[PDB]
């Protein structure tokens, strides 16, 4: 465990300064001086909206990918003693290439919505640029993270269909209901995605 | 209104007599020493509990804050 | 005297930055370094099961 | 101030990189290889 | 005359106590800790009254002490039903034996409910509470305060020269009623808490010098009693004084500046007498503070070294391990005095449990039973009906149950350690002659 | 039905503690019409003293209304607890 | 008037509804179906029956979307701050919550599945208990539709 | 009068009361589940006892929803920042006061509904260990209760 | 003239002395559990006197539940800092403390319960050790006692 | 004429003081716990004797008591600031020497006690060792005694 | 005339020295004393001479008792802050000198001791190791002396 | 007209040379008197001779012990910031370059005495791959008095 001992001990320490920090600012009477307004504010909106955009696209691909190899593994052990799983239990891939899709329709659809500012002064300029940086991304977070987790859904449960169909072609069929709900799970953050960028304009 | 003079001599009398009297009216059976130990040590620890309770409550340095409607409520009923 | 400022490093966040984030780098590759040394597998074996 | 608006914003930037780069780095460690063969 | 153990007939003897039927189970509760020492003094003739007094204190709660009552005249009223059949379950058996016991616990709990006035977080208004005449606080300068009472409460003064006057039974109704009985009736519970367990520790320490004397070791109070209950009395029960005295010594008058009865006995402690920041309760106290305190320690080569020092004389005159004996001696004395210490504050569970309940009843009634009642009639009824069902499941489970098992074990716990260790001291044997015991099977 | 008579045996306890406790609850509604001090009032409360004292009346009694139905219950789990 | 940045916390809220409720969906649902796959090689009649844990699983998904998308068309640019915030603690409060409920229901569907397939009277049993994660999960429903309402 | 996001501090209450009063509830009930799913196969006729862990677990719950609901009907942008504290507290109180009663819910379900199983004469003594979990759970309301009406 | 944030710093006080003191009876609690279920399987007629460690680590949650009330009594708008930090030192010194002694309690009634089992005779012994760590509990009681009124 | 919050680092000594000497107390009475109860098992004799670890622990905990209670005394709202971080200095000190000492306490006695079950002769040398831990812990208090009144 | 705080840096030297002192000759303790308990079973005789380790671990223990005592009468308000910075090195220089005075002190102890009960040749090899670890300790003494003195 | 603080890198410095080599000499010590307290038992006849490689671990301690106090030597208040660096860095050049000697004197240590007894023809091996770092560890010194000295 060398290297989670590393990632906790770094962890900690992240957080226990931030703590000792934060404490210490309020306890010394500090006037404000961390600001979130500030953080929020000068970070520019173009800086909000790519992340969440290239975040949409990336950890989709991270989740189908994910999926990609639970199952693949399964599937191609498996078929050792039942070469038949690929006739039908591929549709698993199938279904992490969709999860897939997911993210790439809403990442595309959030890019086209970007535009240059020529703007300095935040000060009472790009009121309605930061609402739509902001929401471009959390949408594109939303649904990047969704298509995340249903992709390794879907793959834990494509594995043990094909470990089951290994065993018995009849059972293929009635387990592949659950498929489907991991696949709803994605939809669900594509649907809020859409939503929270529904409404947002640039200029 | 009350004094604290009357409730001290009210149950002083109660829980001596009882610590006091009681043992000299007790069956000369084997549980006599039982009775008596008994007798006393209820009057001693009961008495004193008390005691505490109202002492504790004499030259009071604040009272209660109660509810603007239930001070209303009293105003009228007390 | 005054309530006067210290001149509070112009650049500070600059200079605060670098060196922070320098040292940080650094103390963690010899902390690592130095673990993976402390730590060294001798392999337990050729003579030492005989010692034990 | 600790910080500036270039510097804050290049720090985050930054750590998005980090975090791919630890998690692919941490997926290449956890490598290994075989101790012996099948046959021949 | 104390109770001691039976003469049975140069070896240890076993140890016997008579008991019956009411007695048996509290010699046990005690056993349960172990078997005294032979001739030892018997603590369970005074347990049956301390025990159920302490219990009860920290159980001091009115309706459940009747519902805790009524569960044990039910088990003596079957008693005879209850003995002649079998009973499998450990746990009712358990509380059957101790059903006695827990008579009692009943009885005393419903005599320091009634003082301490909460029943279910309701007091009982015997139309004496006259600690203020609400129509004498408008004529105080209070005009139309109802009107800004509408975002305020504002608390009743002392000596506006209208209130003031004890409760004759009990806390005064009213405290039931205030938003700051938290202040009022907490620190009561503390300082009696403090009051309650010094004497019962005094006790115990006296309790050792009979026990003394009837086995003549002059030195174990020459050298031992003597400068032990005066180690404790100049300490602890000086502290107990001074509660008393404020509470007779100073009124709302010096409210301000009021003297801290914790602060003065740390300083006591440290001899630190500051020129200013702190009143004194009294002229001279100075004097007294330091002289307790020289005293005090003065005590300890008494009881650390006379006694090794002496015997050690005795066998050169005489013609003894005196290095073993310096250890134990000193380890009496080290444990001794970090002991009371320590034990006077534990005795702070009477505190910390009386208030957990009373802050469990406060809130399980509010916000359980209080939801029962509405303004709509029948609709009323009929949710009150199966509420209050919910009510008595809850107070049943938590308090009737389960605080009054941690109060029983934890007041148990004090006769253990905290009395029990200044004179019930040794081991026995248990006492085993030939019976006809299988009767029943 | 029998439903166990370990289990009417109970609803016989609460049963009679609940008609107590209520009665005893009316009876101090209607004397001090208090200490719970808890009528529901309205928000809107205006100088008139017979308010309180209408919804004294009226918790009071809600709370035999509620004993009627333990009086009721006691004796269906006495009859069972007999016939059992 | 209304302060700028004031939507964020808001962007927040939907986005945290919507991802802890999947993440506790996903981690349910794929628990479930671990151990539906696993029953069913022993056993294919019981599988039906082992269905119903990863709808429990679904309906947390839907918490989520419920919030998000209450929030979602709620967000503004000219936001009072105030609401905002009701909007971020809406959206934590489903989200975290109806997470918790669906690890609850992911390891006890698995368990459960594990069990009934031994022991088909367990049926009734394990749905019960799911039934309070799902109640769970209603909490943060509950919670967070009357802050983002407030 | 008052200063801005003073709501900041409260809103947290009320998310964080339910959000770990759901994690205790949920960790109780995924390992009471747990051992209940194993421990039925073999004693089925207890499997309408050992489901009562899940329950209590049940009440962490509700003791989080009250308080969260309650401040959240006391949640105003017009707050005075001390009103304010005291809710987060109060949220806070319960909230992770609950969790710790949760966590106990949990080891003591799991180790009780096997050891019960294996000795029937434990059930007493398992609930008791119980009462003193939802006793816990209680404390932590109380405060809470203490503080949002100071 | 009163600082801002003072009033932070006082409720965090009375919510940690809860909280960290829930969480060590809580750890006594669950450690106590596990080991009396052990337990019952051989020795049944142990269960009830077993239950002490259980109910000890109640005392430690209430010690600090009267931490708490103290203080959250005390809080007000006006609060002068200093009073703030005696109250947030008072409301640590309680809750750590207790959480220390949930430790040993829980460890020691474990192995105690688990050592009585076989040896009867451990009943004295267990109890003796088990009071040093509730008295760890008392002095931090003590220390947050003396805070709370300087 | 000094800071507001000077006073914030001398009540943090206090508890901290007694915080890491009820650990280092805790400590070192679970392990010695552990030991024994397993000690008992193989022979009723030494149980009493076995509690001298345990009481040894408990000296560090009373350490820590008095220091905080100094300084706790000592602590005001007009606080000189050194005066301050003496305090705090003398409450880590004390606290964190005397958390060093629990462990050995606690690994010294485990360690003694079972080996004492097997031969007698270990008695003696087992106390003398924990007699320097006891020495290690003294060291702490003595130095933070010279910094509270200094 | 110098900046406020400059006082601080002192306080943490003298605490520095004793705790870190104190850290190390526990470890040395804790793990000589498991390895004596062991070593009575093979040759009681050899349990007085084992205590040296014991003792050594303690000399580290002085070590920074010495150092914190001196820093501590030194430390004054008026600090001319330079002065302030030395203590603060010569605290760290003992302290943590004999930190790993200790390690050395406790792994030889043990090994050392082990070797001797089954051959008692090594004791005087032991023993001049141990001295080895010692001096580095007192290395640590001497520069911390001449840091705090300059 | 020297920088405030500008002495506390130095003085860090002279510290942080004492105890980096402190740890060096330690690690190899502990790992050398290791190594040598297994070996001796089958062949006490080279005690004597398997004591180098810890009186050479030694020499690190003495390294840093002439950087530290030759570092001390030269610290004063008036320090133009630049001296201070220098310090510094020769401090930290020294220490943890000896430190890394201090490992690889401990590794090569125990290997070398362990193989010695197994195989006498080691002996000279050994001295050289000592003697190899040992150099190594002078590299250190002669940059760190090279460089405090600029």
């Amino acid at each position: 465990t060398g290297l989670e001992l590393l990632y906790l001990g770094i962890f900690v320490a992240f957080w226990a300064c931030m703590i000792v920090v934060g404490i210490c600012y309020t306890i010394f009477d500090l006037g404000f001086r961390f600001d979130v307004a500030w953080f929020l504010t000068e970070t520019s909106p173009f800086m909000w909206s790519n992340l969440g955009i290239g975040l949409a696209i990336s950890l989709s691909v991270v989740g189908a990918a994910w999926g990609i190899y639970i199952t693949g593994s399964s599937i191609i052990g498996g078929g050792v003693k039942a070469p038949r799983i690929k006739t039908k239990n591929l549709v698993s891939i199938i279904f992490c290439e969709a999860v897939a899709i997911y993210g790439i329709i809403m990442a595309i659809v959030i890019s086209n919505m970007a535009e240059p500012f020529s703007a300095t002064d935040p000060k009472a300029i790009g009121h309605r640029n930061y609402h739509a940086g902001y929401s471009m991304f959390g949408a594109g977070l939303t649904v990047g993270l969704s298509n995340l987790f249903c992709g390794v859904c879907v793959g834990i449960v494509g594995s043990g269909a094909a470990l089951a169909d290994a065993q018995n072609p009849s059972l293929f069929v009635k387990i592949l209901i659950v498929e489907i709900f991991g696949s709803a799970i994605g939809l669900f953050g594509v649907i809020v995605a859409i939503l929270q960028t529904s409404r947002v304009k640039m200029g | 209104a009350h004094s604290f003079a009357l409730p001290v001599i009210i149950f002083t009398t109660f829980w001596g007599l009882i610590g006091i009297a009681g043992p000299w009216f007790v069956p000369k059976g084997p549980n006599r020493g039982v009775i008596i130990t008994m007798l006393v040590a209820t009057a001693v620890c009961c008495y004193l509990f008390w005691l505490i309770a109202i002492l504790a409550q004499l030259n009071p340095l604040f009272g209660p804050q109660l509810k603007n409607e239930t001070i209303w409520y009293v105003r009228f009923l007390w | 005297p005054y309530n006067l400022a210290y001149k509070y490093n112009l650049e500070y966040s600059v200079v605060f930055n670098l060196v922070l984030w320098i040292m940080t780098g650094l103390a963690l590759a010899v902390i690592i370094t130095s673990y993976n040394i402390w730590n060294m597998d001798p392999g337990y074996d050729s003579i030492i099961y005989r010692m034990t | 101030g600790f910080f500036s608006p270039g510097i804050w914003m290049g720090l985050l930037t930054t750590l998005f990189m980090l975090f791919i780069f630890t998690y692919g780095l941490h997926m290449i460690l956890s490598l290994k290889t075989m101790d012996r063969f099948d046959d021949r | 005359e104390l109770f001691r153990s039976e003469e049975m007939t140069n070896q240890t003897p076993p140890t016997y106590n008579k008991t019956n039927k009411f007695t048996h189970g509290f010699q046990n509760i005690v056993d349960a800790y172990g078997i005294g020492t032979y001739r030892e003094i018997n603590p369970a003739p005074y347990t049956v009254i301390t025990f159920p007094f302490l219990f009860a204190v920290m159980f001091g709660d009115f309706g459940h002490g009747i519902l805790m009552t009524l569960f044990a005249v039910w088990m003596v009223l079957r008693e005879s039903r209850i003995l002649s059949q079998k009973n499998e379950n450990e746990m009712f058996s358990m509380v059957f034996s101790g059903r006695y016991i827990i008579l009692l616990m009943g009885l005393f709990s419903i005599y320091t409910g009634l003082i301490y006035n909460d029943c279910f977080s309701k007091s009982l208004n015997i139309f004496g509470s006259s600690w203020s005449v609400r129509p004498m606080f408008t004529i105080g300068n209070w005009t139309e305060e109802t009107l800004l009472g509408s975002s305020v409460l504002q608390l009743n003064p002392a000596i506006p020269g209208v209130f003031g006057g004890p409760y004759p039974f009990g806390i005064d109704p009213i405290w039931n009623i205030a938003t700051n009985k938290l202040t009022f009736l907490n620190s009561f519970k503390m300082k009696m808490s403090v009051i309650l367990g010094i004497i019962h520790m005094l006790f115990g320490v006296s309790l050792s010098l009979f026990n003394h004397i009837y086995f003549k070791k002059p030195l174990n109070i020459y050298f031992g009693f003597i400068p032990e209950i005066i180690f404790m009395s100049s300490l602890f029960g000086y502290l107990v004084i001074l509660i008393f005295y404020k509470w007779t010594a100073y009124d709302a008058h010096s409210s301000r500046n009021a003297p801290s009865l914790l602060i003065h006995f740390i300083n006591m402690f440290l001899f630190s007498y500051p020129e200013s920041g702190n009143a004194m309760l009294y002229s001279g106290q100075k004097g007294i503070q330091c002289f307790l305190i020289v005293v005090a320690m003065l005590c300890v080569p008494w009881m650390l070294l006379f006694k090794p020092l002496i015997l050690r004389h005795q066998y050169l005159r005489k013609k003894f391990d005196f290095g073993d004996t310096m250890v134990h001696q000193a380890i009496h004395t080290i444990e001794y005095c970090l002991g009371c210490i320590s034990n006077t504050a534990s005795y702070l569970r009477l505190w910390a449990l009386s208030l957990a309940h009373a802050q469990l009843s406060e809130v399980l009634w509010t916000m359980v039973i209080h939801i029962g009642l509405h303004v709509r009639s029948l609709a009323g009824g009929l949710g009150l009906f199966f509420i209050f069902a919910a009510f008595a499941t809850l107070t049943v489970a938590i308090l009737l149950i389960m605080e009054g098992l941690s109060a029983f074990l934890h007041a148990l716990r004090l006769h253990w350690v905290e009395f029990q260790n200044k004179f019930y001291t040794g081991t026995g044997f248990k006492f085993l002659p030939f019976s006809f015991e299988h009767i029943r099977e | 039905l029998c439903c166990g008579p370990k289990l009417a045996a109970c609803g016989i306890v609460l049963s009679a503690w609940g008609v107590i406790m209520l009665i005893m609850l009316g009876i101090f509604f209607n004397v001090h019409s208090l200490i719970e001090d808890v009528p529901f009032t309205e928000k809107d409360f205006e100088n008139g003293p017979q308010n309180i004292y209408n919804l004294y009346e009226q918790v009071s009694y809600n709370c035999f209304i509620a004993a009627g139905l333990y009086l009721l219950l006691g004796g269906f789990s006495f009859c069972q607890v007999r016939l059992n | 008037n209304n302060p700028e940045y004031s939507s964020f916390f808001g962007v927040m809220g939907a986005s945290s509804a919507m991802v802890f409720s999947a993440m506790g969906a996903a981690y349910g649902t794929a628990k479930s179906g671990t151990g539906i796959a696993a029953m069913s090689v022993m056993r294919p009649e019981l599988i039906m029956k082992s269905i119903i844990p990863v709808v429990m699983a679904g309906i947390i998904a839907i918490y989520g979307l419920v919030v998000a998308v209450l929030i979602a068309n709620s967000l503004t640019d000219g936001i009072t701050l105030y609401r905002s915030f009701l909007q971020l603690g809406a959206g934590l409060s489903v989200g975290l919550s109806g997470l918790a409920a669906g690890f609850a229901i992911g390891i006890v569907g698995d368990a459960g599945v594990r069990g009934t397939a031994q022991q088909p009277r367990l049926f009734v049993g394990m749905i019960l208990i799911l039934i309070f994660a799902e109640v769970l999960g209603l909490y943060g429903l509950i919670v967070a539709l009357i802050l983002s309402t407030k």
